[PDB]
Formats: structure tokens, C-alpha cells, sequence
């Protein structure tokens, strides 16, 4: 297929947790989960993503608690059998913006919106896809396209029309540390906390890969070792042929 | 005598793994097979210990995947070592097929070891298969459509048996379920055919890379094949664990993070990677029933190689025409492979008809063609008249 | 003394296996502690407690 | 596979011609020097498989000094492939030492098998 | 157990090969000897001799199928470009 | 040679089951391992097509199985055919060892084959133990608490592998799925365990009634006792296909058809029918680690018994005492079965503890005192001073 | 394979029992025998003998063993009876 339907791929930006001994900037998914729930928490949804796994990650305990308290979950039917409501709790998972798919579908002009908690894993490029494709709207697309109504040009979608329109722009969130939040201070922010959501085991993953390559470093050079002392006997092997004497 | 010889099982432990007779010139290709025993124990242990925490209905299938991921302890680690050491038991299994036929291990006293390692081969490709349907992400669901509708090419009874197999009428809650439980069954039938794979080869013993016979002199296998072994099992180990640790969604697909959607297809539908070459030796045929009769035939084509190979000597150690038309075999795999993953656009149908043809021309036209010329300049470039 | 090196520690198999044990015991421990603490040292202001008293303070 | 009755006949056939042979006995003498069997102290008839019952009697019948030899460049090419190197170039095989030593014992046995397989699917003529 | 048929490898004692005479072995204790000798040695002089008797077989058909792939890739990204439409219009159609 | 002796697998085939000699005055009973085999095909066969559609979580377990009971074709028969099919195996293989009990099969040369057959016992106890607990009805669900429960009783480390049995705090989703992944498995163990008993049972054959040495007349197996193993193949299988067909749910418990409720309890929490002489047993202690030792060491005694067997004849052919004290042991199992099935209650505890002392007393006090005396006796009756 | 251990059991030729001389065995074609025959005299006959030679060791243990089941069952409906709750609370209690 032609660029246009391939999409323009997203370039390698710098992230900090890039290479195999770092990790995710923990500030960068605090200020990631507060541009979430101020922007994206209108469309998208957060299915996978327990309260209780953002406790010592990107905020404390009762700071996850008040935020699950703001919700309202379904509780147990109550002793004459109507149904109840509930404040929310760490065992509970994020809610998302609709109650069923054709709700969200008729929210937003009949695409709907992908769950994003594993959206940096089913996107080929990961982090730069997202990070790109937020920042990569132009103020016009290019002179030739004709752009069905109700969509946007973005180059790195596939095809080039994409139903989301700009969402991110300057000085949209206050950051609480102070953070000059512009567009693309967001983008790497949404973006950080968006693969810590697909991926919430990569520090632990990155510490356990350092500690089994470093053991198995040594065990295989140590093997090569004890192999070449096994099989020294018989690298130093000599043969010598007289003929025997005819009979 | 030994108590290791005189039990009824430490009889057997030693006959194969303690006591027996190697010949003393085979180079780190054959590890290749022990490594391929570790590689399904691997695959049987996680797989079980990850069939503990998976529930196998079509609405809890992926989502019992993340829960394993997620959730429970060490479980990301247990998938992802489940998918990457199954990439990487076909990596090496390549390469004992390829050693195979590169050393004439197919020849004539060990042509039932060569069969059996075939029906190894099917088996472990159809337990892929399904293991990958599993998980039921997008890649997943409509590579089991496209696979299994397949079989609607059969003429006469190709509606029912696809009907059968998915036990309904597309990929839903049955398919889902039936699936599960053969990719369980299938790795015990493989462990069976293993056990057959090890009694076959145990009558003649293994090859070596002369070619000669290996009768003059041997070594007991333990002391010196098990710490030849160690070595590349810690090499394997290490390379797994950087592939794991470091890099674990790298040979995967993207698209098995979306769930199974019926609904809305991928835009490019490809199995795993290992999959790949037959994938495109079935989408060269302009015919579906000629498509995967051919495919079939693709991998059934390892066992008219005992009977095109035409010389004297056994392997391409000492043969220049061999060698250089294997690796021709080999990179054409290596591109077939490669062509299995484009789209089906302008060059790359005709690459992906040539390079079958090539394939099967291989087996089929190149092995007797450069045996017997191989045979009368090895005669003439020696005897005088 | 490699003479009572030898008599010490590789003579019986008892012996050797209980200080090969020992040692992996301890390699454990220390090994864990040691890629622990060279982890979050790399990682400095990255972690969950740097910007933890960061906002404490 | 193919049974050296067919590989003599060809053989002698090429060798036999003027054309033919003055094309076609430079290329196997480079096919044979590039092989390198010789550089590991090896025969020709070494390399052949023997595992089935031609070369087993054909090995029962070649006599006992030749068999000594054959053993003893067999296990040295055994241990010298095993560690990797060559032989030192004065220990390697010459074109004069390469001689066929074998092969008549082989045609002698297949001649033998193939009279045996035709008098067996004999058919008389009345 | 039954006597199974004849195959061509016995045990330690009567492995099947030919009658041995005249061929002495000798080989030392590898507590008595070094190993790892020979590696720097090896490693640059074995490697190369190694490499050079083996490299045309794998390295030809390599090249040939390397440039097959990136002259096939080459002509599809410009075909599926905006130069190239012509000839894709009546390569397909 | 023939080509069932030239070849590998033909060879095995051959020697176990065509060529194999066996004493030609062994009687039916000798037909109970074909039987068991027999049986050990049955379930795993009707186990694989129901768990093509059974689902394993704690709210589908018991709906699932209703799913198969009602709705997929043939459900009925392949549920009733597992069920019944599992007590036929549990009734074969208490005739098995009754009767290597009764005729000194577990003498000097076969005591490995015996141990093995042990092991083979207490892995089919847990698989139809968990495979009880996979229908998640009310009895599975107490049955699971008050055996996983009874772990409780080791002093330092029982709570933590309680939960670790459970995989959280009390029978759950977790243990259910648990529970499944291990009944699908260890019938594969149960596989391999019955090659490797029938490897102990090659080296020496079987033993005969008389007890006397076998090697002296001998007729293959085949064409003599592969149609007598046929007569009693087709009379277990009509005898399974009347408690199929007719009554398929009498040697149940019909509370497994409440759903699994941890809020009502049963008020009479038996488990199957052959594991109620050891609850009986497990019962008649009155302490918790002491009872669950107690039962495991009676599954356990059955080691003791070679060398507790003190007399210079094998088996019970020619011994009336001996056969006498076998009857005693057998309608006491009979006893501690009907007991174990019945309430705590008065006359109950004490005759569940005087059975549990007889189980013990024959296998360590009623067989070497017996069986010296009938030494003595054979010797005096016929020697004269 | 090695050879393995000394069993007592060994094939057809050399089995392992001792030496035997002078014993003839003759046996017919079964096709040329009846078979089903004396089926209805060993069914009353030889199944009384085989009864009445094996009857006592089974049936003697199997009545004191349901006589003892009895009893105890017949004092266990005893005791949860409104006739004997009096002995019931001085027997558990
Ligand atoms: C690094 C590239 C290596 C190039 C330099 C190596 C020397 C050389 O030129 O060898 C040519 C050499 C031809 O030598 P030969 O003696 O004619 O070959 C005889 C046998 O093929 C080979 O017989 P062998 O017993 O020698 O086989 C060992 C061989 C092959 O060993 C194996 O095949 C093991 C395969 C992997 C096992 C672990 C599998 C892990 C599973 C995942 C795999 C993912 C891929 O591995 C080695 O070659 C070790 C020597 C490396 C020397 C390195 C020198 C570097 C310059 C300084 O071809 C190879 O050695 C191929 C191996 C290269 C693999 C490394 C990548
Ligand atoms: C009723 C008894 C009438 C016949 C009689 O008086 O026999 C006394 C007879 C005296 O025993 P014996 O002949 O001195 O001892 C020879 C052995 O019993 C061994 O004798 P055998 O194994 O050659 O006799 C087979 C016997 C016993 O056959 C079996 O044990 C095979 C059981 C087949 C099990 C099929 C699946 C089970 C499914 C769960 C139930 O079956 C019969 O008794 C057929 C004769 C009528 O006792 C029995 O025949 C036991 C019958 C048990 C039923
Ligand atoms: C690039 C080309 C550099 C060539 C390096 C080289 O060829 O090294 C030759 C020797 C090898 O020494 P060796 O492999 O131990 O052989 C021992 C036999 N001797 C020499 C004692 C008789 O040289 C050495 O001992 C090298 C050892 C030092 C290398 C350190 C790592 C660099
Ligand atoms: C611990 C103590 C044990 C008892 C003391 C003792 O070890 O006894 C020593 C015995 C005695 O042997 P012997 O030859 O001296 O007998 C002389 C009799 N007169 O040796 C043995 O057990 C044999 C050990 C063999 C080891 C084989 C290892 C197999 C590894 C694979 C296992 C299976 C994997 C399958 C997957
Ligand atoms: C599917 C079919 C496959 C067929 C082939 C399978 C062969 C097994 C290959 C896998 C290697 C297993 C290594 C066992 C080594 C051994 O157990 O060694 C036993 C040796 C015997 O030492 P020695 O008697 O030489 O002592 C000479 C003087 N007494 O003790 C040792 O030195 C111990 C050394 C430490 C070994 C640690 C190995 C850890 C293995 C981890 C990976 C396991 C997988
Ligand atoms: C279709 C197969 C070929 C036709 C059969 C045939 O042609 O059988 C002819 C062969 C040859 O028999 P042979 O040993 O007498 O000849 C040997 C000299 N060639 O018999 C057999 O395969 C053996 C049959 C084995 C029976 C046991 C099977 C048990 C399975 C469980
Ligand atoms: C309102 C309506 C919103 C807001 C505020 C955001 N998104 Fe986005 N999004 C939305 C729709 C309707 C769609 C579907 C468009 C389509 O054609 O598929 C999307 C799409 C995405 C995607 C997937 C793009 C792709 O498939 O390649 C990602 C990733 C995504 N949206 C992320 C995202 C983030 C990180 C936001 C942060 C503030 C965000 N969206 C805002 C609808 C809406
Ligand atoms: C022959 C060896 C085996 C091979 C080659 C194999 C192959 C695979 C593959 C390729 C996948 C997909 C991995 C992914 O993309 O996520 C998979 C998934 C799976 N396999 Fe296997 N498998 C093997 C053995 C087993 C066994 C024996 C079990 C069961 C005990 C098992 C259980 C699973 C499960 C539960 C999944 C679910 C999806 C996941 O967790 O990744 N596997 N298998
Ligand atoms: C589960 C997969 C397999 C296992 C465990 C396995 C195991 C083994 C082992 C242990 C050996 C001996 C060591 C060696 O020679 O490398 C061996 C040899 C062999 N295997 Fe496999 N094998 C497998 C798959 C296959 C396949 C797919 C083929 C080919 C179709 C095959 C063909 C052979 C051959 C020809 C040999 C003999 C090679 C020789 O020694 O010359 N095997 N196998
Ligand atoms: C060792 C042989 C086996 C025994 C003794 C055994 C025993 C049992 C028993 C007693 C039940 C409960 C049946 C009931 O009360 O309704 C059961 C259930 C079950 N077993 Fe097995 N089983 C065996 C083998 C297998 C195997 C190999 C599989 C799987 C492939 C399997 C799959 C099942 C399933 C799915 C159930 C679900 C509930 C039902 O349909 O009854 N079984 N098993
Ligand atoms: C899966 C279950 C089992 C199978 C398939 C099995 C299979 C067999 C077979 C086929 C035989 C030879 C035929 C015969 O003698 O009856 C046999 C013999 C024997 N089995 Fe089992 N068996 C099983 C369970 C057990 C158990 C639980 C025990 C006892 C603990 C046991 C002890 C024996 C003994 C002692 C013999 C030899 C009897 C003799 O010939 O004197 N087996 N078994």
C-alpha cells in the first residue's frame, strides 16, 4: 500500500525509560494520570486498571482513596432487593465515560474510542506512536486531500483521517508541581503514564533481567570452562600406527 | 554388576543419557536435540502453571490472559517466557531439521528417525497453532478463520468438517474452548513421540560430521556430551532471558493486545513468524484446495529426501555443489519467510511463486541432479583411464 | 597450606555440597541487595520515593 | 543410492572419450581438491557409507593391511575433525596416495547382488 | 527379552567396527594438563582459517537472495509511490 | 526374523502384549490390569471430549457441566460414561489389589512392581478426588474444604500451605481452576506410571495361583489370553453400560446437584464412595495431625507387607488360616466403608476405631504371627521324629 | 543396549526352569473338538464342588461382620428413639 495508508512512522524520541537498566519517570506518571483524568477520561476508558495498583507508583494511599470515593460503583442489592450504589474503593477498577458501546459510538459520531489500557503495546511504534500521533495534527492537511466531515487529518494514523480531533493544547491542566504544561510536555506525559498502564511491571522486569543476565553471563563462560576441562583428555589425544607385521 | 545397569529403570537412564556410545567428532550441532528437550519442558511446566490461572470462554479468554499478567506473581514472566520459549523451540528446531538434512542424518539406516521426526514437526506446528488461537487477540481469531476455512476447499465435505471444527459456524465460545484443551492434549502426544524419536535413533546411534562410520571410536555420553550440553544450555538460557527480560513483544505481533473482535478486520492477517514461509508457500497457489494441498505438501516433501539423495558419501561435508545449494535452500527459506509477512502486491507474488518452486526443486530436482554429478567427479577425479 | 585447603574443604563430598549451599545462601542475599541498591542509584529522582518526598517538601 | 556399477559406467565413458575428458577431468580434479577430505588424512573410499550389505561385504572382503590402514585414518580423522584443526600439510593425502582401493571389491559384490536379483526373477522361455 | 534384528552399533565391547591392531593411543590427566591453552591462538589464527575455507558457500547465496529482496522492496516503494502510478496502473490492471 | 520382532516399536509391541509368555494356569482374576487399562483409556478419552466443553471458574463450573448434561449432543453419555466409568475404575483396581494381596504378588522379586502400584493408587485417589471437585456441586465443595482443611494440623507450615492449596482463603475461583489444571494432568503421571509398571512386571512376568515357579509350561499371549481378556472386556463394558444407561446416578450423592454454596452446609459431608474407608479411618482418630497421618499411613502400610509376609510360600492357595484372616481384612475394608459413611454417633466412633485396629493388625501383627505358625504347622505335619 | 540383570524369567528357548525329560504332552486341533462340552455337568457339579469347598472362609467372616453391623445399627436406632433417650445421655455424656 501506498505512505498514506501505511501511515507516517513516528520518529525515536528520547524517553527516560529507554534503555535497559532505567524506569518510568514516577513524576511523569503522576502528571500523565491527571492530564488522563482532566482530558482523556471523556472519551477513554481505563478497563484494566485497578485503584489499588496506582498506590506507591503515582500517588499515596489516601490520595487514591479520595479519588475512588468521587466515583459510584454498583453495590449489592440491599435486604428488600432493590438495587444500590456505592462510593468506590482500592479493589475497584477505573470507570470509563459510557455504560455500554453504543453510547460511546453515538458520543462521538460513530467511531468509537479504544480502551487505552494496553494501547502502547497494540500500536506499532509504542510510545512514539501515541506521543506523535497527539502532537502531530496539522492547522491544515495537506492541499489535495478531501477530508470526510467530522474527521481530522493526523499523518500517523493509518489513511490519514482520524475521528479524534486536537485535544491537547497549551496551558489546558495546571500541573500541581508547577510544570510548564504545554502541548507537548502532556503528550510525554499521557504518554509515560499510558505505558506504565500497559506495562506496570517493567521496573521490577528490567531489575530481574539485570540480575538472570548477570547470572547466566557467568555460568556460561564458567561452563565453557569446565567443558574444556572435561574434554582436555581428549583434545590431547595422540594416535600412532605401526603396521603389524603380516600373518 | 552396576547398580545402574542391573535396575529396570536406571537400566534405561543409563542405556541413553549415562553409558551411551557418541561418536567422539560431533561439533555443538548435535546439542540441538537436548535442547529441543529442554525448549518442551520449558513450555509444558509454564503452560501448566499459567493453565492454573486461564479460563478458556471466548468473553474471559485475553482477559484471563491480562489477569495472568497483571495479577498474579511472576505471571508476566511465566507468559512471556511461555511465548518466547515456543518462538524459540521452532528456532531451534529449524536448526536440528536443517543439521538434519545438511549431514545426511535422513539416510538410510536412520530413515524411520527422519519419519518420526516429521510427525514432531506437524505436531508441534498444529500445538503453535492452537496455543496462539488462545489468547484471542485480532491476530488471533481471524488467523484461526483464515486457517480453519481452509478446509471449506475440500470439494465434497470441506463445509462439515469446518463446521465440525469450529462447532458452530464462525470462531466463537466452542472453538475457543476445543482449542484449549487440544493445545493442552497435543504437547503429551509430542512428549509420546519424543520418547519414539530417542528409541528409533537408539538402535544405530547418532551420525557425525565425517559422514564415516562413528564405530571406531566413542565416549560414553556422561562426563563429556553433558557438559558440552551445560555449555549450550546456559548459552540458550541466556539468550532467552535477555529476550524475555529485555525484549519480550518483539517477535510477537502488536495486534494480539487488541481483543477478538469479529467485526473488524486487521488489514494484514500473519501467524507467527515461524509460520510465515509455509504461510506464503500457501498463498503463492492462484487456488485454495491446490493451496493447502501444496502447503501439506511442503512440509510432507522432508520425506522423499531419503530416496532423491543419489551419492555414496553421506552429507555435504565434502561436496562443493551441496553446500553451495543448501545454503541457496536455506536463504530461499529465509526469504519465503519474509515474503509470508507483505502484503500481496506487485513483486512479491511472483518472488513468492519462484522461491516455492525453488523449494521444491530443491528436493525434488537439485539433490539427484547434483548427487549424481557429484558421484562422477568424485570417480573420475581419482581413477585413471 | 593448599595441602589443608584441600583436606578442608574439597576432600569430602559432605562437605563440599554444605559450603557450595552456604554460599549460594549468602551469594543470594548479598547479590539481591547489591543490584537493588545499584538500581535505584542509577534510576535517582526516577523513583516512587524521590517524588514522594519531593511533594513532601 | 546410486549403485558405482552406474557411477563406473559413466566414468568410463567420459574418461574413454578425448573430448570429454580433457573438459570434464580438470573440473573433478579441482571439485576434489576443494573437498578436502585430503586435508584430514582421508582415502575416497573411507568417505562411502557402509551401512548397507554391499560395503559390509565389501569391507568383510578387503584383506587385512588395508583394513588396518583404512581404521587408522578413520579414528585419525575422528580426532583431528574434533579439534577443529587440519593435519600439518606433510601428513595430508597426495593425488598418487588416493588411489581407489575398494572399488572393485564393491563392483565384485553388486555384479554378485545384481546376477543374484535377476536368476531370482528368472523366467523360462516354453 | 527377545533378540531384535541386526542394526550397526553394539555396545562397549562388540561395537561392530573393523578389528583394530597397530594403533596406540596416549593421553594425559587434564588435572596434569592446561586448559584454556591455546585460545588467544586459536581465536584469531584458527578463526580465519575457518572463516576463509567457509565463506563463499554462505555468503554467496546470501548476497543473491539479499539483493533479490532489496531490488523487489525498491520496486514496490515505487510503484506505491506518486512517480510510479502508471506502471502500477498497468502492472495490476 | 519377523518383521513384529525386527522392527522398534513392533518389537515392544510384541514383547508385551503377542509373544509374551505367560503361566497358563492363571486365572480371571489375572484379567484386572488389562481391565484397569481398559478403564485408565476410558476416562481420558470422555475427560478430553467434556473438557472441550467444560469452563472452570467458580460461577461456570457447575453450569458448564450442566451445559454438557444438557445441550451438546451425547453429553449425557460422555458424563455418566467419566462418573461411573471413574467408580468402575476405583472397584477394578481394589479386585487388582485384593487379589495380589490374596496371591503373594508383592513377594521377593516383584516388591518393585508393587511399590509402583502404589504410587499408581494414591495418584488416581487425587485425581478422582479432584475431578470430584471440578463439578463444583454442594458435596465437592465440602469435601474440598474438609480435606484441604485437614492440612491445617502441621504445626508450623500448615496455614501457609493451606492457602497456597486454596490460592487465597478459602475454596474458590482459584482452587477450582486449580483443581482442573491438576485432574487434566496427573492422569498423564497415572500414563507413565503404567509403563513403568509394566516394565517392573516385564523383567519377571506375572506370578499364578499355585505360587509355584511358572517357567516350566507357557503360552503366548496372543490368541489364548487376549480373548480371555476380551470375555471380561465385554462383561465390564456391559455391566458399565447398565449402570450408564439405567441407573447412572446411583452410585453418586445427590447433593452434587445443589450448586456450590460456602453458606449452607450439608449436614452429612461424605466424599465419593471408594475414599469412605479412609475417611472412616481419618475419623476413628480423635485428633486432627494424628488422623491425617493415620491415613496416610494406611494408604502407606501397603509397603510394609513384603516383609512382614513370613512365610516360605506365596499366596494363600494352600494356608486356610491365612485365607481365613484375607476374608476377615476384606469384609473389614467392606465395614470402615459403611462406617465412614454414617454419622459421628455412638455405637459408630468405637466401631470405626476396632475396624481402623484390624486394618492395621492384619498387615502388622494378624500376617507374621499367622503365617509362622502355618510355616510350622507344614513343616510337623509331615516330618516325623 | 548392555545386558541387564539376572531375572527368573527368561523367553521361549531359554526360560529357566530345569531340564525336562520324559514328559510326552499331546493335545487335538481345536477344530476338531467340541467345545461347550460337559458345560452342563461342570455348571451343577463342579460348581458345587468349588462352592463347597470355598464357602466357609467367605461366608463366616461375612457374618460376623454383618451381624456386628446389624447390632450396631439396631442400638444406634435404639438410642435416638423416645424409649431410649435415657440411656442416651448417660452412654455419650
Ligand atoms: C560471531 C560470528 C562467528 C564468526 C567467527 C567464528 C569463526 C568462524 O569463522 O567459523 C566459521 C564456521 C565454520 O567453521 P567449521 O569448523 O568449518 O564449522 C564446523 C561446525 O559448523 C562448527 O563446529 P563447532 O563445534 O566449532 O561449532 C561451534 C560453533 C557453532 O555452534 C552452534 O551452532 C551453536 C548454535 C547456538 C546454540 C544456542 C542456541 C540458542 C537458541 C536461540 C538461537 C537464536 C539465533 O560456534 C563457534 O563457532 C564458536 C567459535 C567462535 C569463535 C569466535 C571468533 C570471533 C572473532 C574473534 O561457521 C561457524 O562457526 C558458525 C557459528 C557462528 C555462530 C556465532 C554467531
Ligand atoms: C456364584 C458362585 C457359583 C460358582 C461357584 O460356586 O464358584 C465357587 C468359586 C470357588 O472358587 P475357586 O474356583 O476354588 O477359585 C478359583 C478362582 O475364583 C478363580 O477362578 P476363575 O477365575 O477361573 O473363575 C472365574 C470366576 C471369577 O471371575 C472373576 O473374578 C472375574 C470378575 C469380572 C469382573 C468384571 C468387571 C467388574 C465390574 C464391577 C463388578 O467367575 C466364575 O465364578 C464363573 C463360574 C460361574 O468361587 C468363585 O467362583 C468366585 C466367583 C466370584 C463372582
Ligand atoms: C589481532 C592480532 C593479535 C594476535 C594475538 C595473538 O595471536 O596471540 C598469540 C599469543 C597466544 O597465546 P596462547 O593462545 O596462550 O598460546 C600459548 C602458546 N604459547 C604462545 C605459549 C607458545 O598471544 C597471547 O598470549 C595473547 C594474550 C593476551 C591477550 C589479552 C586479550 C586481548
Ligand atoms: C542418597 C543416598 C542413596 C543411597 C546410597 C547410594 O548412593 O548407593 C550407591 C549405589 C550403589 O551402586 P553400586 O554400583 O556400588 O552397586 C553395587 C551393588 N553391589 O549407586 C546408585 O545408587 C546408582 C546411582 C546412579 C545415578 C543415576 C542418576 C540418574 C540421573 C537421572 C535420574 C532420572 C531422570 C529422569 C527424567
Ligand atoms: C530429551 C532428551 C535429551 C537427552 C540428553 C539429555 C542430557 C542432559 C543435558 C542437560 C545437562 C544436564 C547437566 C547435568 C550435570 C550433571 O548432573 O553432572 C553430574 C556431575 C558428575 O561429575 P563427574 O562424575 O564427572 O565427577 C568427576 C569426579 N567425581 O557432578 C558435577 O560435576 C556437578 C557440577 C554442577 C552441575 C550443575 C548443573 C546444573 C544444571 C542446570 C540446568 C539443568 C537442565
Ligand atoms: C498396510 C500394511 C502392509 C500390508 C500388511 C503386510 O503386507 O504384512 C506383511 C508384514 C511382513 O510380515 P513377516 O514378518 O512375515 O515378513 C517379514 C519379512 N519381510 O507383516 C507385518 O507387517 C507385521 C504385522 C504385525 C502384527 C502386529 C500388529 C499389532 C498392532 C497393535
Ligand atoms: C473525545 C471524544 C476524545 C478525547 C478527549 C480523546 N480521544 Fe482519543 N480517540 C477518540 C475517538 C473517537 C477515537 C477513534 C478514532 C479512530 O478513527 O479510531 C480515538 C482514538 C485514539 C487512539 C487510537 C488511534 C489509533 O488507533 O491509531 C489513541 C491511542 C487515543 N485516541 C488516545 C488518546 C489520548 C492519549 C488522549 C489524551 C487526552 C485522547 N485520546 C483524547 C476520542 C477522544
Ligand atoms: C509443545 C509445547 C508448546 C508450545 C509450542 C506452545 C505454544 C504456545 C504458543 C505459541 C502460545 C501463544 C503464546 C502467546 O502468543 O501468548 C501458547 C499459549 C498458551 N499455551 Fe502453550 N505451548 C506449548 C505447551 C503448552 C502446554 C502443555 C500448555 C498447558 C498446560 C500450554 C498452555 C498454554 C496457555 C494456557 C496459553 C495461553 C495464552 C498465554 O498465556 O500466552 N502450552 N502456547
Ligand atoms: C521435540 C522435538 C525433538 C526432539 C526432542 C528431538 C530429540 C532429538 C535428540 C535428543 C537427538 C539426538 C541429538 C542430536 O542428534 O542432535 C535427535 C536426533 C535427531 N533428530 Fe530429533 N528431535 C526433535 C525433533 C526432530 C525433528 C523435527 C526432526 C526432523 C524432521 C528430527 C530429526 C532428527 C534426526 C534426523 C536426528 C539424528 C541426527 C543425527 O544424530 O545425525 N528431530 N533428536
Ligand atoms: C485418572 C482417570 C480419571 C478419573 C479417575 C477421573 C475421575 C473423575 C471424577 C470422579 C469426576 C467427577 C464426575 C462426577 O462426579 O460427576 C471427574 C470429572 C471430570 N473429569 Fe475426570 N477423571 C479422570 C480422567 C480425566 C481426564 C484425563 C480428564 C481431562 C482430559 C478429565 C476431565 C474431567 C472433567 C472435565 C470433569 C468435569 C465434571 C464432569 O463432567 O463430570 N478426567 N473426573
Ligand atoms: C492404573 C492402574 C493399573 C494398571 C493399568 C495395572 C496394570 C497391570 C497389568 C496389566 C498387570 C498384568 C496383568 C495382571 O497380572 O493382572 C498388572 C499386574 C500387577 N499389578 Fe497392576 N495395574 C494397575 C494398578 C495396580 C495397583 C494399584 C497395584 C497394587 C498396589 C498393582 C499391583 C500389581 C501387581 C502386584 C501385579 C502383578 C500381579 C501378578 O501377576 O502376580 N497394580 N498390573
Amino acid at each position: 500500500m501506498t505512505a498514506a495508508e501505511h501511515g507516517l512512522h513516528a520518529p525515536a524520541y528520547a524517553w527516560s525509560h529507554n534503555g535497559p537498566f532505567e524506569t518510568f519517570d514516577h513524576a511523569s506518571i503522576r502528571r500523565g494520570y491527571q492530564v488522563y483524568r482532566e482530558v482523556c477520561a471523556a472519551c477513554h476508558s481505563l478497563d484494566r486498571v485497578a485503584w489499588r495498583t496506582l498506590v506507591g507508583v503515582s500517588h499515596t494511599n489516601e490520595e487514591v482513596r479520595n479519588m475512588a470515593e468521587e466515583f459510584e460503583y454498583d453495590d449489592e442489592p440491599d435486604e428488600q432487593g432493590n438495587p444500590k450504589k456505592r462510593p468506590g474503593k482500592l479493589s475497584d477498577y477505573i470507570p470509563g465515560p459510557y455504560p455500554n458501546e453504543q453510547a460511546a459510538r453515538a458520543a462521538n459520531q460513530g467511531a468509537l474510542p479504544p480502551d487505552l489500557s494496553l494501547i502502547v503495546k497494540a500500536r506499532h511504534g509504542g510510545c512514539d506512536y501515541i506521543f506523535s500521533l497527539l502532537t502531530g495534527y496539522p492547522d491544515e492537511p495537506p492541499a489535495g486531500v478531501a477530508l470526510p466531515p467530522g474527521s481530522n487529518y493526523n499523518p500517523y494514523f493509518p489513511g490519514g483521517s482520524i475521528a479524534m480531533a486536537r485535544v491537547l493544547f497549551d496551558d489546558m491542566v495546571e500541573y500541581e508541581d508547577g510544570t510548564p504544561a504545554t502541548t507537548s510536555q502532556m503528550a510525554k506525559d499521557v504518554t509515560t503514564f499510558l505505558n506504565w498502564c500497559a506495562e506496570p511491571e517493567h521496573d521490577e522486569r528490567k531489575r530481574l533481567g539485570l540480575k538472570t543476565v548477570i547470572i547466566l553471563s557467568s555460568l556460561y563462560l564458567l561452563s565453557i570452562w569446565v567443558k574444556k576441562f572435561k574434554w582436555a583428555g581428549i583434545k590431547t589425544r595422540k594416535f600412532v600406527f605401526n603396521p603389524p607385521k603380516p600373518r | 554388576m552396576a547398580f545402574r545397569k542391573s535396575n529396570v529403570y536406571l537400566s534405561l537412564v543409563n542405556s541413553y543419557i549415562i553409558d551411551s556410545p557418541q561418536p567422539s567428532s560431533i561439533n555443538y550441532w548435535w546439542n540441538m536435540g537436548s535442547l529441543l528437550g529442554l525448549c518442551l519442558v520449558i513450555q509444558i511446566v509454564t503452560g501448566i502453571f499459567m493453565a492454573m490461572h486461564y479460563s478458556s470462554n471466548i468473553e474471559l479468554a485475553f482477559s484471563s490472559v491480562e489477569h495472568i499478567m497483571r495479577d498474579v506473581h511472576n505471571g508476566y514472566i511465566l507468559r512471556y517466557l511461555h511465548a518466547n520459549g515456543a518462538s524459540f523451540f521452532f528456532m531451534v528446531m529449524f536448526m536440528h531439521m536443517a543439521k538434519g538434512l545438511y549431514y545426511g542424518s535422513y539416510r538410510s539406516p536412520r530413515v524411520t528417525l527422519w519419519n518420526v521426526g516429521v510427525i514432531i514437526f506437524i505436531l508441534t506446528i498444529a500445538t503453535a497453532f492452537l496455543g496462539y488461537c488462545c489468547v484471542y487477540g485480532q491476530m488471533s481469531h481471524w488467523g484461526a478463520t483464515v486457517i480453519t476455512n481452509l478446509f471449506s476447499a475440500i470439494p465434497f465435505v470441506g463445509n462439515d468438517i469446518v463446521s465440525w471444527l469450529w462447532g458452530g459456524f464462525s470462531v466463537s465460545n466452542p472453538t475457543i474452548q476445543r482449542f484449549f484443551a487440544l493445545h493442552y492434549l497435543v504437547p503429551f502426544i509430542i512428549a509420546a513421540m519424543v520418547i519414539m524419536h530417542l528409541m528409533a535413533l537408539h538402535i544405530h546411534g547418532s551420525s557425525n560430521p565425517l559422514g564415516i562410520t562413528g564405530n571406531l571410536d566413542r565416549i560414553p555420553m556422561h562426563s563429556y556430551f553433558i557438559f558440552k550440553d551445560l555449555v549450550t544450555v546456559f548459552l540458550f538460557m541466556l539468550i532467552l532471558a535477555l529476550f524475555v527480560f529485555y525484549s519480550p513483544n518483539t517477535l510477537g505481533h502488536p495486534d494480539n493486545y487488541i481483543p477478538g473482535n469479529p467485526l473488524v478486520t486487521p488489514a494484514s492477517i500473519v501467524p507467527e513468524w515461524y509460520l510465515l514461509p509455509f504461510y506464503a508457500i500457501l498463498r503463492s497457489i492462484p487456488d485454495k484446495l491446490l493451496g493447502v494441498i501444496t502447503m501439506f505438501a511442503a512440509i510432507l516433501v522432508l520425506l522423499v529426501l531419503p530416496f532423491t539423495d543419489r551419492s555414496v558419501v553421506r552429507g555435504n561435508t565434502f561436496k562443493v555443489l551441496s553446500k553451495f545449494f543448501f545454503f541457496i535452500f536455506v536463504f530461499n527459506f529465509v526469504l519465503l519467510g519474509q515474503i509470508g509477512a507483505c502484503h500481496v502486491e506487485v513483486p512479491y507474488v511472483l518472488m513468492g511463486q519462484i522461491a516455492t518452486f525453488i523449494y521444491f526443486a530443491y528436493f525434488l530436482i537439485i539433490v539427484p541432479v547434483i548427487s549424481t554429478i557429484e558421484n562422477v567427479l568424485f570417480y573420475i577425479g581419482r581413477v585413471n583411464k | 597450606s593448599f595441602s589443608s585447603l584441600y583436606k578442608t574443604f574439597f576432600k569430602r563430598n559432605a562437605v563440599f555440597v554444605g559450603t557450595i549451599f552456604a554460599g549460594a545462601f549468602v551469594f543470594q542475599t548479598v547479590f539481591d541487595t547489591a543490584i537493588t541498591s545499584w538500581y535505584e542509584n542509577h534510576n535517582k529522582g526516577k523513583l516512587w520515593k524521590d517524588v514522594k518526598a519531593r511533594i513532601a517538601a | 543410492p546410486q549403485s558405482f556399477t552406474s557411477i563406473a559406467r559413466i566414468g568410463d565413458y567420459i574418461l574413454k572419450s578425448p573430448v570429454l575428458s580433457k573438459l570434464c577431468v580438470p573440473v573433478a580434479n579441482q571439485f576434489i581438491n576443494l573437498a578436502g577430505y585430503k586435508k584430514l588424512g582421508l582415502k575416497f573410499d573411507d568417505l562411502i557409507a557402509e551401512e548397507n550389505p554391499i560395503m559390509q561385504t565389501a569391507l568383510r572382503r578387503l584383506p587385512e593391511d588395508e583394513s588396518y590402514a583404512r581404521a587408522y585414518r578413520i579414528i585419525r580423522a575422528h580426532q583431528t575433525e574434533l579439534t577443529h584443526h587440519l593435519l600439518p600439510r606433510n601428513e595430508w593425502i597426495k593425488a598418487q596416495e588416493d588411489v581407489p582401493y575398494l572399488l572393485p571389491y564393491i563392483l565384485e559384490a553388486e555384479a554378485a547382488a545384481k546376477e543374484k536379483d535377476e536368476l531370482d526373477n528368472i523366467e523360462v522361455s516354453k | 527379552g527377545p533378540p531384535s534384528g541386526k542394526t550397526y552399533m553394539g555396545w562397549w565391547g562388540h561395537m561392530g567396527g573393523p578389528k583394530q591392531k597397530g594403533i596406540t593411543s596416549y593421553a594425559v590427566s587434564p588435572y596434569a594438563q592446561k586448559p584454556l591453552q591455546g585460545i588467544f591462538h586459536n581465536a584469531v589464527f584458527n578463526s580465519f582459517r575457518r572463516f576463509k575455507s567457509q565463506f563463499l558457500y554462505v555468503l554467496i547465496p546470501a548476497g543473491i537472495y539479499w539483493y533479490w529482496w532489496k531490488n523487489g522492496n525498491e520496486y514496490n516503494e515505487f510503484l506505491y509511490s506518486k512517480a510510479g502510478r502508471e506502471e502500477l496502473e498497468r502492472v495490476n490492471v
